[PDB]
Parts: C-alpha cells; structure tokens; sequence
C-alpha cells in the first residue's frame, strides 16, 4: 500500500496526549443539557472569591474557630504589631489552605495582584484607627510603625467604616513567581499596627475580634499544572 | 502582550489521565479452591483520591470520558517452564445483564456487550465513552434517600436505605479474563485503568476536601487537625 | 480532520409576597426563581400562586456565649406549613425556589457576627464507624433543625446505634474548612451595622423537577463567627428568627397522600 | 516513506469498531433482492404490537394457558382488588416476558408512555362496571377504591364496550429509567377494582374470564444495548 | 430536543461481534493414533445461542458478514524445550471442492480457494464477505423437505429426508492448520471466530425463543417452565 | 473514503370470488395478493382465473370444554381440492395467495374466545429425542389437520418410532410463549361480539416461485383463549368451520403427474 | 510524524488481496505484444463450445 | 503540515554629564542606554535625572612592574556614592546603564599597554575545594576592588576558611584563555598613542528590572598586556584612575532602607 516510516515515540502512552479513539457505544442518544445556575468557565474565577484567613495559628487555637479571629483591646501595647505575615499565597501556612492557596497548589507559577480585606466586629460605640502596611522584599522585615509607614500603607478608621480593603499590586523582577518557598521569588511582608488606639465608653466591652479575607484581582494568572500535597492515600479500597 | 488564562480553563484542568483502578488477574491450572482466573471491577472514580478531589470542586458535572488500559505481567516461579504470549478480554456489563460465574461460561460470547481483546506487548488499549447520565448532569453530591419509610409499612426494613445514595448498581462493571489456557507455570498480571474527562462543564463550585476521605460519602474519622502551628506576629 | 462518526471520539425597605410583608438582598448565582419552560418537561402541572408562596416563620432559637451553630434543610423545614406541605405530600414531583430572611436585633453595646450560608446538596457526616448509616428520621429534623459541635463524639452504642449526624463547626460538618464556606451564597450579620439578612435561592438540581420527600435541595447554616458579648455581663442571650417564603412552586403527579414515619 | 507515529490503541480489537476490511470473494454477482412483505426498519416497531400479559402467575397456573386469564364473578368481594402490579416493563415477571419486555431486556435505558388494553370475554347478557387506576410512586400502594380513585383512573362499562384502553403517560424525574429493579427509578402501580358489580340474568354463566394486553406508544425510546438474561448455554455442540 | 431511536435500528442492533466458534489445533510429532494436527469447522451461527436468538426475531434476512479471528496458544509440558513463533493457515472450502485428509496434502496449495496466513502475536485477523445466498434472502426457518416419497419408489429410504433442512452441505467449511513443523514440545492453540452482520435487512418478525434450544431445529426437550411464581394481587 | 472496490468491504357484507359467495377483514402486512411482475422471473406460466380461485370448505371440527386447539398447513390442506390440486401436482413450480374465513356461531348465553393466527414458515417440534426426524406423511396431514396438547409426551417406542409432532398449546408448538403470537397476523372471535373471522394472506417466501409439494408456505393455528361455557351445563360442543380461497395462482413446469405416498 | 492507529487485520496475508508491491526490476523494456489469433476474454466462451458426451459408460 | 496544536511540537573632546565634565569612545553592542518602554513593565518608577547621573571617581591605584591586574563589580562599586547608593538601598528594584572612563598618563619614554574589558555576568572562581562557597562580603569588595594572581593558591585553612576568590590572570579568573577576552567589549590603552579609554555599557539582563543589592550586572577588568618600563630604571610606578557615571537610572519598590553587613 502507501509507503510509511515509523518515527520515534510510536506505541507510547503520554497521559497529556490529545488523540482520537473509537467509541464503544455508537449511536447513543445523549440527554440534552439544561441551564443550571452556577456554571464555571475558569478556575481563576474561584480564586477571585474572598475567603477567611486563619490568622491565629497558635498551638491551643489552631484547628478551631478561634483561629479565624484576631483579638483587639483598648489596653494593648501600642508599640507592638497586631499581626504579621509574608506574601506567599501558596506556601505560607496562613494562606496556603485558603481557596486561593488551594487553587495555586495545583499550579507551579503564579502572577498578579492581591486584595486583602479586614472586618471589625466590635460595638458601635468603639472607635479607633489602624495602619496596614505592605513592604517589598530586600530589607529587614518591619518591626515598628516608623519602618512600616515607609512602605505601601493604608489608614483605617473603625468608627466610620467597619471594613477596610488594601490592594497589594504586582511588583517583581521575574515575570512569574514560584508557588513554593524560595528566596529568589520572595514577595514581601504584610504588617499591622495601631494608629491611635481603641477607645470605648463605660458599660461597653473592652475586647473585640477582627476577621480577615483574601482574594485575587482580575490580573491574576497561573502556569504549569501539577499535583497538590494536601491530599494523600495509604491503602487502596478492598 | 499580557498574561493569559489558557491553562486555567476547566478543559485544561482535567486534561490528564488519572489512574482509577488496579486489577489483578492470574492464569494457572483451575482448582477447587478460590482463584483469580477472572476479575470484576465496579466502575467509579472514588477508589482513588486525586481525581476525586479535583472533581469534587463542583457540585454538578457533565463530560465524556476516555479510558486507557495498561497491562503488566510476570512469573511467580522458575521450575515449571515458561508461557507463550497471552490475550486479555475486557467486557463491559451494564446493569441487568448476566454476570459470569466462571472464566469460560457463555456470558463471554459478548453478542451485544462491547468487548476489547488485547495482545500483550502491544500499545496500551484505549476507548472513548459519551455522557450516559440518566439526568441532565452527573450528581457528585446527593442529599437524600432512595426510599421513604411509611407508617403503614409492616417493618422498618422496607423503607431503609443508605444515605446519599441514588442507585445501588450504577454504570455497570468491567470483567477481565485471560483467554489463553493455563500453562504449567502460573502467570500473574495487573491491569491499570486511566481516566481522562473531555468536553467538561461544571456547576456550583464547592470548597475542596481538607481531611482524609473515609468511604464513598463525606464521613471523616481520623486526622482532623490539618493546620500547623505558626506565630501570630512571626513572618 | 475527524475520522470517527461519534462526537465523543473527537479529540479535545419592605418586601411583600402573597399576604405577607417584611419590613441589601443577595440573589444566589444571579438567577431569579422562574417557572419551567416549554422546552423542558416530562401532564398538567399544578402551580399555586398565593396559597403557598408566602412567608412562614419557624421556631425562634437562642444565641448565647456557648452556642456553636444551627442548620436546617429545605424543603424539609416547610413540610408542615399550610397547603405547601399538603401539595408536597399529594404529588410525586415538586419544584420551588425560596426566599430566606434571618432576623436578629440587639443594642449598640452588644457585639458579635453571624454567618449565614446557603449550600446546594448539603450532605453531613455521620457519628459512627459505619458509612452512610444515618436514618431518614434523623436526617429530616423538620422546623426544629439541628446544631453544630466543636468535637467529633463517636457513638459507642453497639446494640442500639443512634444513627445521627455529628457536624463539626470548623469543618462545616462535611470535612471542609469553614473559611472557604464563603464560596457558597452567604450573608453576614454584624450587630454594629445591620440586624437582618436576606437571600434568594433559585431551584438548583440535575433535573428540572424532582421529588421533595426523599431529596432536599438546599441547606441553611448559621454560625457565630465572633462570640456574643454585652458590657461585662457573664451571661448573654438573644433571639434569632428565620422566615422562609416559597416562590414559583410547581407540583405534578397527583395521587393519594404520603405519610412518612417520623419516629 | 511518509513519516508516521503510532498512537495508543493500535493493534487492538474492539467488537464495536467500524473499519474496512478486504473482501475474500472479489467480483461476486450478488442476487438482486425482491419486495417481501413484512420488512422491519426499527426494533421499536415490534414493541408497538400488543401482546397478552400472563397476569395470573400462581403456582398451579403459571406456565399454562390459564395464566393468561383473570377470573370475574358476580359474587366476588367488591372491597378487594381484582389485580395489581407495578409499572416495571422489563423487570416485573408479569411484564418481563412480553414482547415489549423481551425487546427492553436487550437495552439498559427506556423512556416513554405505555398503553394497556383489557378484553372482557363474558356473555352478551352480562353487565358491569370496572375501574382501572394508575398511581405514580411515592405513597403507599393503593389497597382500596378510595385510594385508587385519587390517581389516574378510567371507568369501563362492560355492556357497552367489551374492550377498554388506558394510556399511562410518561412522568419521571429522570429523563430515562433503568430497565432493572431500582427504587430511584420506580414507575408507579397499576390496580383494578369493581365499580358496581357483575350482574347476570338466569340461565347464564356466573363466572367469566378477562384478558390483558400491553404495548408501547410512538414516544418510546431505548438506550445502551446490552445482553439479555433470558437465554443461556451450558455445553458447546460436539 | 426530543428522544431519538438511533440505537434501535436493525443495523445498530446487529452492530456487534459475536463469537460463533471455538476451534482447537495442536502441533506435535505425528503418530499413528488420532491427532488434532488440522481441524475442519462447518460454517453456521447455530453453535452459539446469543446471535442465534437475536437473528431468530425475524423469518427472513439479507446481510453481508465480517469475520474476525483471535488465536491463543500455550504449552502442555516443560521438559521438552521450547518452540518458535508459529504460522496458522485458514482455508475456505466451498461445497464440491476436495477436502484435506492430512495436514500436508496437495489440497493446501489453495490455487483457487482463498486462504489466510496468520502470524502469532499480530493483530487478530479480519475479512469481509458479501451476500452469497442462492435465493433472494436467507431462510432462517424452512417448513418443508428436500425429497418427496413416491408410491413408485422401490423402498421408503429413497424419499426420506430430514425435516426443516434445505441442503446437507451449505456454505462450505473452514480448515485450520499449523504450517510450522513439529517442535520437540507439543503446543496447543485455540481459534475463536467472531461474526458481525452488516447492511442488514429483515422480514417477517417472530416471537423470540422462550425455552433452551435443542438441535438445529425448533425442538424442545427440557426446562419447559420459564415463568416464575407471583401473586395476582401483589405489587 | 472507501479504499476497496467491493461494497462488502465498506464500513457500516358479502364477498364473492369465482362461483362462490360468503355472507372487519384483516390484510396481512398490508399487502394484497398480486401476480409476478415482468422484472422478476426465471417459460410461459399457467394462470387459472376461476377454475382454482374459489372457496373450498374443509371438514368441520367440534369445540368443547377440553379442546386445546387445531392447526393446518397451506397449501397442504388444499392438495385434493378440484383442479387446484391437479395443477399443483402437474407442475414443478407454484405460487398463490389465500383468503381464510373461519365460521363459528353460538347464542347470547354462550361465552368464549378463539384466536386465529397465520404464521409464515410455521415449523413444529417433534416427539422424540432424535432431532428433525419427523416423517413427510405425518407433517402433511391434509384437510383433517392436527391438534395441540397441554404437555410434552415423549415417544417411548424404540422399534417403530411414530415420528410425529408434539405441539404444546402454551408454547405454540415451537418453543415460544403464546402471548406473543399476536405479533403474527391474527384475528379474535369473541362470541359476545362476532361470529366469524377473515384474513387475507399474500405469497411470502425467499423466492418468487417455489414448489408446493415439498414446502408449505403458511400455517393456520386456532386456539381457545377462553374456555367454552353455556348456562350451567356440564358438557358443551359447537361446530367450527374453515373455508379457504386461493387467489392469484401461477403454475410452471408442466410434466407428468406427481403421486406422493401418504401412508 | 502523522499520528496513526493500527486496525485489526494488519500484517496478515490474504491470498485474494489486491495491493501494490515494489518492483524488483525497475526500468525494464517490455517486449511489445502482437495480434495472435484465438484471444479469449471470458471463461464462459469456452463453455459455449460444443463437445462430445461419453453417454455409454458401461464397464467394458 | 503541522498536526499538533502547540508550536513547540512543530519540527525545527569634552563629555559633560550632570554637573561633571571630562576632557574614540566605544559603545557596547552598539546600544545606547535607554529607559524602560511602556510595552514592558511589572507602580510609579522613580527616575532621578541629575542627582545620580554624574561622574564619580574611585580610589586611584598604582601600576608597576609586578602588577598583575585589577577588577571591579557594578553596581557594587557605586554603593556608597551620593544619592545613587541611597536610592539603591531604599528601593527593591533598580536599573541603570554606565559610562566608564579610565585615565592613565605617562611620558614618551615610557612603554606599556593596558587592556580594559567589560564583562556581563562576570563570575569568578573560588579558592577552595568546596564549590560556590564564596561569601557575600568577599564577593562585593566595593570601590577598592580586587586583584589578579599568576597562580592558584589553594586555601589550606580547615577551621576558618577564607571564602575568597582566587582569580588567575591568564585564565581571566573564570577558566577561559585571556586572548579571547576581546570578544567582550574592550579598550586598549597604549602609552605611545593614547592615555585614556572610554566605554558605554547599556543595561543587560534576562529581566527588564532587577535588584541591585544581590546581583551585579557588570564587571570591569584591567590587565597589563605588556609590562611597564621606563628608560633603564629598576622600579617604575604610575597612577591609574577610574571614573563611572550612571545613565538612565530607574528605581521602584520604595520601603525602609537596607543595611547589608560588610564584615
Ligand atoms: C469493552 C469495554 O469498554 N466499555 C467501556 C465503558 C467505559 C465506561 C462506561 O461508562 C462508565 C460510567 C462513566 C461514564 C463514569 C461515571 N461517573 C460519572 C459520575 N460518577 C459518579 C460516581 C459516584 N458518585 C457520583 C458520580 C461516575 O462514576 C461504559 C463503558
Ligand atoms: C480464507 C478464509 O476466508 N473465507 C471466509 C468466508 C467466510 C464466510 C463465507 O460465507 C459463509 C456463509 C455466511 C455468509 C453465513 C451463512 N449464514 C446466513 C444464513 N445461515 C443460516 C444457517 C442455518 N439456518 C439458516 C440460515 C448462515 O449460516 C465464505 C467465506
Ligand atoms: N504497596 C501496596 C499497594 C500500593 C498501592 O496500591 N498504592 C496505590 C495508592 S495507596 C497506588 O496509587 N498505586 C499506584 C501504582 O503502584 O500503580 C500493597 O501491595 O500492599
Ligand atoms: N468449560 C468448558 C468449555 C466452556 C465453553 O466452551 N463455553 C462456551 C459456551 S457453553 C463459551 O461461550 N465459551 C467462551 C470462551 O470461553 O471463549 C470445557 O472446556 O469443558
């Protein structure tokens, strides 16, 4: 018949190949689809949904509801930070298990800006001011308000607004950052401090709780699909 | 240019062949005691966890499937001679069709059931299947029962059914046998099945699993402390 | 070029409803409830307009410092609400959307936060080594609903197993972290800003119409994101109320009445 | 020659494949066909032909002519049903072996409406009225005329008409139902009751027989060809 | 859209390969006593029951055929060495052609008879055949005889013939042999034949078989109680 | 694209006939009898018009409470009917359609039902372990016909086997359930509605024309679907009569007469 | 190169097959034919020629 | 014809700058320094114009008969030069080109030749068996620079390894023959013809902008191609001076100041 020549790679099975195969059930009447609410076209759409951050991962509070709450008080040390973490969406323990982190753990490279939100759950009579700062990598991590203010910072007034949003923009030497811990693709640091203090009147609680959320913006992209480390198996079903 | 989201699509996210089943089949002289001459496997994707976890991101799905079969054989002893190349038969038995009781009964005639004959040493077998769901979409999660107990029932077992189960027998089974007769030396073989969804549509995204699976349902037994320790004010 | 014939082979304010009135809202998936269209069906449906599409109020619950959460199932919670339940039990197939309103009022000196989540196909975990052994009666509490727990209490009974759910608050009762529950349609009630929440749920299922008795389409979960407190008092309790209104309900398959055995 | 690459699935035999093969008898003069009455184009055409139902499957009457007859009398208990069965065309023993059931046993899924016919074989002087009811699944199976009448029911007058027809329409949550026994795809129940009674004059038989037939309508379809359980083999011919 | 009847067509109903024959052939040193060096099989579809039952739904049929051959070989002992890959010869002998009397006689020259040479380990063999019926359609059922006794016949055996039989030798036979010479160790092999009708037309539908087959005809001997017990007023 | 040349390789009231008159009808497969067309043949045919196409009446039979059924074969039943039989035995090839009329009259106080079935290529089962051993004489009873049985009586003779059929009523004498026999052309005579049945059978065979002596084209089966009864009498008997009219008959191959040996 | 899939019947030899094969003597000058009497196109032409019948097949 | 979708599968005088003035030039790769274009970026950059783009003079070195060579790293050498260093340490990302001017004057009775080479990604070899064990402090000498050697002196310390470079003159300190070093941008100062050299270096890197602290973009190497001599004197020494001017410098990522630990 037609002369042919077999090339390398013949009779191999590549799990990522895209070829045609015969159908074992020809002439099948497929049930037509219907319009079901909640259709999803891209996985990034899930990364754009805000989800809570387990900020408090202490030994006696992790794996418990209280791990989602950060305590605030009117008698706290104003010279010390309220919370601090690193801009590692997929490797930081406080961000790895979020929906953004769960989606990222299936990919090797990521790029884009991020959005952080903070919700104050005190009484209507409580007032105060807070400072939320982001610092790009390269220098010592901030330990005081004076150092933090030199970065990208936002001032939040609790009384007027119960929620605050800060956008961390994309700034990097490389076009894409790895999803694993690596000093060559470090992202920066996030810190919080008191601006003036929490002030409350009499017959009012002196302690309150705060919540945090994270999400991705519309300029977020991922590369290089890969397996995750968050699920394992030891014995196959019998 | 600007960065794209080509690889984050649903099709790309599921464009991988994932193992879903390892099945053992042996060829040896038949005997009175139990043997593994032929095997039957119930079709599902919940035996493994990676594909299950990826699919459970959504509540409803609709897709076609591609199946690939990889066969590996070996000996067990050395003083009983050798064997010639073997041929494997794989048959799909839908619900209601008769099931084999022996490796050489009439059920293997496969007059209407599709079957694949595979010769050892060739390329891994492959087939494709369309969407065969009774409803308009597959239901990964079902919050309900198949029976409802009634006050007039004679006993409580009439209306008893498992929670979160639609049908007892769904999608049929696959029966695998070795067509060749038995050589004087036993030969063992394993068939690995890899599944790839195609033309995938999904609805109602859900949060992913955070603790080890326990059974076909959403039950959890052990390892309920996923998060690790970390300082509040530690970078 | 495609060779095979089959495609599979191809390579890849006041709201008034009926005679009820309540004095921003959230629409799930941006889809308002609607009736079945002529291009999708399987006899003459029965479509009550005002005798069933109205607000029904459930039993009030109490929220304190030690409360962990509550959950309800729909349409299970409305099985004994006027003519809606009668139509549910007199017909083989049913369909409906819902409007959920959660009410909780406090003072300016209180503090706390409630999270309300609407979950499609909300499946809960058991309380025993056996898998999927929960009973129908325990899985359909009714309007009373259930409660969450902070730990997994395995049932030690061997003679008379309870066959009940054991939800865990921080796992959402299904093995997923609570922080991601916001992926579902949700609302937050913060006592310092608002005192009520509203959600609109369309009909969601793999089929256009399905039985209401053996299958529940929606689940409602309410959990305290922040503990309740008031001044410096040791004990604090406030009421929480839930109201539900069916919308665009259809029924088919008229026959004798169903009488499930609830204990 | 032409470079080529062998893909997975090469050199395999799929019984449902559709490929070309060489002919072993080239240049054969095929006998032309003729117009023979009774040509069949679709198997559903056979399912649309009415066939008798073995309603009476008692121990002493099954596998006998009497299994096709249902007894009626003027002294029967009017409060008890005459006959009862389930809408399981392929799994119910009384319907499985009918032509419709035989065709369905070769397929896994079915959908569509059904037509039942009842023939009265009494004397011309006999009169009476009957009620034939269908009940969708979900509730207790009917045990009395009061419960049955709430479903889809037809009233049949023996004197005016010796035959009655009732159409069971398609009503289901799923688009297709399985051909095997399954509570998730249950179809419903069929029952019969006396409306007034059988009345006969003197010098006339007081007992009579009734026959039943079933067929499929024009909106009937099947899916997923599969082998049947009604034929078996133990030893190959020698 | 609306449900279709694509898969209920005659072509789809018969678009499956069904086994119709298992044939044994052995390779060993020839001896005086009986042996299985070459085998002959009479072509028909009544050896098995599934395809026979499917075809008997109709009285008359007209179709082309596709045949596939699957070969599986094995050893019997271990102390007589091994063997090299074998080649199998399959020859079609129509009525009237000479039949072999040995595995190496002149009849295997196949000057005019078609033949297939198959190398073990390759893909299963395949061929296609057109409609070769003498009449305008195949007759699954024949109510008659081939001879009619006459008053003038000398004896009653002149006009005696089997009931419901057209021709004694119809469609010829298939002869299978192993071309290779005998190795010091015996080697057994089985050939399985699978048949698929194509371009099928049918006439005069008939009710399907309800009791086990007994012979080429419509005779029945045992198992004449197919239906099971069930209550008259029991759902 | 097809590569091979061969297609097989391609991948997939009063009715008067002649001098006879009888005073709704069923047409088998919706095909009226017709003569052979010029586009299908194999000499000058002989086509009698009125000397053979007329009603012939067979022997009357009796139906009682213990009757199980009767069967006849065509054209066997008409082998000794006027000139039709002479033409049948004087020619090698024959062809014809049929009209069958079944008569049975009763009173308004009787009850019963008869099923009449026309079966193409009606093959019956034997009465011995040997397969296809039935004799020609036993397979062609003639106008008397045969009867059905309710059980299989195996022949125990070893020296002089009977070589006869053993039809079973509920298996239709061929191993198929009687309930599906309605797939064939059929009629029902119910004593409370009608008293007669009529069927029209065209010529059906794999060949345009075939021998009539060694092959029977049609079979007629009459079975009581419901037992006969009358008032409260212990014994009841009524007559059943059958009439058959050939239609559009052709003969070819004239030669000396055939004389089969019937016992 | 070009993806391909091997079907059943590959590497088999059917004596009635009709395929192309390479030529072992390329560029051969074939001797031209001539008009020879008695050319035959069909075997039936031989069956149309009358031949004697051995009617008497007695032993002697 | 390409079958696969992916492309990868497809088969294959006075110069004045700022407030500084110096009284032919060589442009590396024929590319003048330029600012980042709008079609390539990753916030508002900071682009000093005259406060950082000006000539800074390094410490003078001495060339004699036994001198083997000198080397410097950029932007390391300018880390403590006015506001350029402050901007370098106050920003996470930086970018800049350079202008290098080498001055060395002698008389008509002297003789010698200097080769100046600009090397991108100039990596030097260590002085120990361990691989890539050089310390940050030793790899960033600053404005003082380093010197070459004529032999490889392995470090024998085992307790306190020096962790320093050991460049070799004839291997260019990187294992390549010096004769081919002219492939890089280069200049030759011959005392009998000229007394100065000038080079212009654009920004070269795999990324548009990168950190200046942990990565050095350029290296400058000066080696004596011919030994220095004067009349018949035994000892001769003359000064060599280096001046560097940043050009088109951009900075981004403002935050607190970085304080590296240099010993
Ligand atoms: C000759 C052998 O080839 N026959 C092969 C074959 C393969 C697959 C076939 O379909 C099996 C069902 C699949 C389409 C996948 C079923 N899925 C989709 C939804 N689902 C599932 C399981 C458990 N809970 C929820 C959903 C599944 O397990 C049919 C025939
Ligand atoms: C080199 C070997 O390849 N030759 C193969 C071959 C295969 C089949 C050939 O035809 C055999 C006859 C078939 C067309 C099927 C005959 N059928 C159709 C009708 N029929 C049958 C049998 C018994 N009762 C009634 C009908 C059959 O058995 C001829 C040659
Ligand atoms: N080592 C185990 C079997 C290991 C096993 O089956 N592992 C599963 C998951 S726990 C798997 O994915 N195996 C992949 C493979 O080896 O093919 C045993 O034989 O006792
Ligand atoms: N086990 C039997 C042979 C079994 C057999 O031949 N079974 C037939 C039908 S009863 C069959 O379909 N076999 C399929 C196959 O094994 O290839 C024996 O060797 O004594």
């Amino acid at each position: 018949g037609l002369p042919v020549l077999n090339t390398p790679g013949s009779n191999q099975y590549l799990t990522s190949d895209n070829y045609q195969s015969p159908c074992a059930i020809p002439e099948f009447d497929v049930t037509p689809p219907i319009d079901i609410p909640g259709e999803v076209k891209n996985m990034m759409e899930l990364a754009e949904i805000d989800t809570m951050i387990p900020l408090n991962l202490e030994n006696t509070k992790r794996n418990t509801m209280d791990m989602y709450r950060v305590t605030l008080s009117d008698s706290a040390d104003l010279s010390q930070p309220i919370l601090c973490f690193s801009l590692s969406p997929a490797s930081d323990p406080r961000l790895s298990h979020t929906m953004l982190g769960e989606v990222l753990n299936y990919y090797t490279h990521w790029a884009g800006s991020l959005k952080f939100t903070f919700l104050f759950c005190g009484s209507m009579m409580a007032t105060g001011k807070i400072l939320v700062a982001y610092a790009p990598p390269g220098a010592q991590p901030p330990t005081s308000r004076k150092e933090a203010m030199l970065g990208t910072h936002v001032i939040w007034d609790l009384g007027l607004q119960s929620s605050c949003t800060m956008v961390v923009p994309w700034i990097s030497n490389v076009t894409y950052r790895q999803t694993t811990q690596d000093s060559f693709t470090e992202g920066g640091y996030i810190s919080m401090f008191y601006q003036t203090r929490i002030v409350v009147p009499l017959s009012t609680p002196k302690s309150m709780s705060m919540l945090g959320f994270v999400s991705a913006c519309n300029d977020f992209s991922v590369r290089l699909l890969r397996d995750t480390t968050h699920i394992s198996q030891s014995a196959l079903p019998q | 240019q600007r960065r794209s989201r080509s690889e984050s699509t649903i099709e790309s996210f599921f464009a991988r062949g994932a193992c879903v089943a390892i099945i053992e089949v042996d060829n040896e002289e038949p005997t009175t005691r139990a043997q593994k001459l032929f095997a039957m496997w119930r079709i599902t994707y919940k035996d493994t966890v990676q594909l299950r976890r990826k699919l459970e991101f959504f509540t409803y799905s609709r897709f076609d499937m591609e199946l690939t079969f990889v066969v590996t054989a070996n000996f067990t002893n050395t003083n009983n001679g050798h064997a010639l190349n073997q041929v494997y038969q794989i048959m799909y038995i839908p619900p209601g069709a008769p099931t084999p009781k022996s490796w050489d009964d009439y059920t293997w005639q496969t007059s209407s059931n599709p079957s694949i004959f595979y010769t050892y040493g060739a390329a891994p077998a492959r087939i494709s299947v369309p969407y065969v769901g009774l409803a308009n979409a597959y239901s990964h999660f079902y919050d309900g029962f198949a029976k409802v107990p009634l006050k007039t029932d004679a006993n409580d077992q009439i209306g008893d059914s498992l929670y979160s189960a639609m049908t007892v027998d769904d999608f049929g089974v696959l029966a695998i046998r070795v067509v060749n007769d038995h050589n004087p030396t036993k030969v063992t073989s394993k068939v690995r099945i890899y599944m790839k969804p195609k033309h995938v549509r999904v609805w109602c995204p859900r949060p992913p699993r955070a603790v080890p699976y326990y059974g076909p349902g959403v039950d959890y037994k052990d390892n309920l402390n996923p998060l690790s320790e970390k300082g509040l004010t530690t970078y | 070029i495609n060779y095979y014939k089959d495609s599979a082979s191809n390579a890849a304010l006041q709201l008034t409803i009926g005679n009820s009135t309540i004095t921003n809202s959230v629409v799930a998936y941006g889809r308002w409830p609607e009736f079945i269209r002529d291009d999708e069906a399987n006899d003459q449906p029965t479509e009550p307009d005002v005798a069933t599409c109205r607000f029904y109020t459930l039993d009030t619950v109490m929220w304190g410092k030690e409360s962990k959460g509550w959950w309800w199932k729909l349409p299970d919670a409305l099985r004994d609400m006027g003519l809606f339940g009668q139509n549910m039990y007199y017909h083989y197939l049913g369909r409906s959307g819902y409007t959920v309103h959660v009410q909780c009022n406090a003072s300016k000196f209180h503090q706390g936060a409630l999270g309300v989540f609407a979950i499609p196909e909300y499946c809960l975990a058991g309380d025993s080594d056996k898998q999927r052994y929960t009973s129908y009666a325990n899985a359909n509490p009714g309007e009373k609903g259930g409660k969450f727990y902070s730990q997994f209490n395995r049932d030690t009974a061997v003679t008379s197993p309870k066959r009940e759910f054991c939800p865990v608050d921080y796992l959402l009762g299904c093995g997923v972290l609570l922080g991601n529950a916001f992926v579902y349609p949700h609302q937050i009630i913060n006592l310092r800003t608002n005192n009520s929440a509203t959600i609109v749920l369309p009909y969601v299922n793999a089929m256009a119409i399905d039985s209401m008795v053996k299958h529940n389409n929606w689940g409602i979960a309410i959990l305290p994101l922040s503990p309740l407190d008031f001044a410096q008092e040791s004990s604090v309790e406030i009421p929480i109320t839930v109201t539900i209104a069916p919308m665009c309900s259809e029924f088919n398959g008229l026959r004798n009445v169903t009488a499930p055995k609830f204990q």
